[PDB]
């Protein structure tokens, strides 16, 4: 079978708005939300900082982008995921070539504006700053979506 | 002592490559492009960026920051600050820089918000259908004194 349903669902999910009223591509949350959704992943509930806690408290945790992305190429949704101060961020970590071989490629809806959004072009070391990207975690289902 | 910002357009330069930048009379700023396979990036997450104070002569680094909205920088009418949209994962930070020296000036928490900065000043806005501050239900005027330090 194809290993394509990570990108399937993100591309699914990007002109959905998860909560009402607010699109998807505005929304880090909303989108992952939509994501996790369409795989049947169940995911906390919350905005993201309240995911990324939920996830700190219940899954895996990978060592490096490296293995986020390889994770990804095996079906299973990765969630590179970090605190803000009121504002944080999620993103679902796809296959493909890392940025600056470290950072590994994404999707992403993004209220800080079209800039931090990723429809898989952007890696998470282009959506997060040069800081914020070192102090990633990736986060990893305990299933493979396919 | 409100001074005015100006947008400060950032194009492909000639000569050295990937690099994007604008000038006016007092200031150049200029970026690297570090993205592989994107020639018409949207934003610069990799420092430094490089000022040139046009008058003093004085060139400098910023060695730090980011991520740098490529929409995002606008200089002060007298040349002093340039004032740059910062962002990351869902965070964004509106940041002012001394052009004769590169050090931080102010900044500013803007996560969460829409935002617009003119000839009128800067606005801020919630409740909003899109990125465009005018599609807000409720926009703020925020005052840019502390940027301007004038």
């Amino acid at each position: 079978s194809h290993m394509q349903c990570i990108v399937n669902a993100c591309k699914n999910s990007w002109d959905k708005s998860y909560l009402a009223g607010t699109p998807n591509k505005d929304n880090c949350s909303g989108f992952v939300q939509s994501v996790a959704a369409e795989l049947g992943v169940p995911m906390p509930r919350g905005n993201a900082n309240a995911m990324v806690d939920g996830l700190e408290q219940s899954w895996t945790k990978l060592a490096s982008g490296a293995e986020a992305a390889q994770k990804a190429a095996q079906g299973f949704l990765v969630i590179a995921g970090l605190k803000g101060r009121t504002y944080g961020h999620v993103a679902v970590v796809i296959s493909g070539p890392l940025y600056r071989q470290k950072y590994p490629m994404c999707w992403c809806g993004s209220i800080a504006g079209a800039v931090g959004q990723s429809q898989g072009l952007k890696s998470v070391g282009q959506v997060w700053n040069r800081t914020d990207r070192d102090r990633l975690n990736y986060y990893v289902y305990s299933l493979a979506s396919c | 002592a409100d001074c005015t910002f100006t947008q400060l357009e950032i194009v492909p330069q000639f000569g050295s490559p990937n690099m994007f930048g604008g000038e006016d009379e007092h200031v150049r700023v200029m970026f690297s492009n570090e993205d592989p396979n994107d020639d018409n990036p949207d934003a610069f997450p990799e420092p430094p960026v490089y000022l040139a104070d046009r008058d003093s002569g004085n060139d400098c680094r910023i060695e730090d920051g980011g991520i740098w909205s490529r929409g995002g920088v606008f200089l002060s009418q007298d040349g002093r600050r340039v004032l740059m949209h910062e962002f990351s994962g869902s965070s964004a930070e509106l940041v002012s820089y001394d052009s004769a020296t590169c050090k931080v000036v102010h900044r500013e928490d803007i996560s969460g918000q829409r935002w617009a900065v003119d000839k009128d000043g800067l606005r801020l806005g919630q409740k909003c259908s899109g990125e465009s501050v005018d599609s807000c239900a409720k926009i703020v005027k925020r005052s840019l004194a502390p940027f301007c330090q004038t």
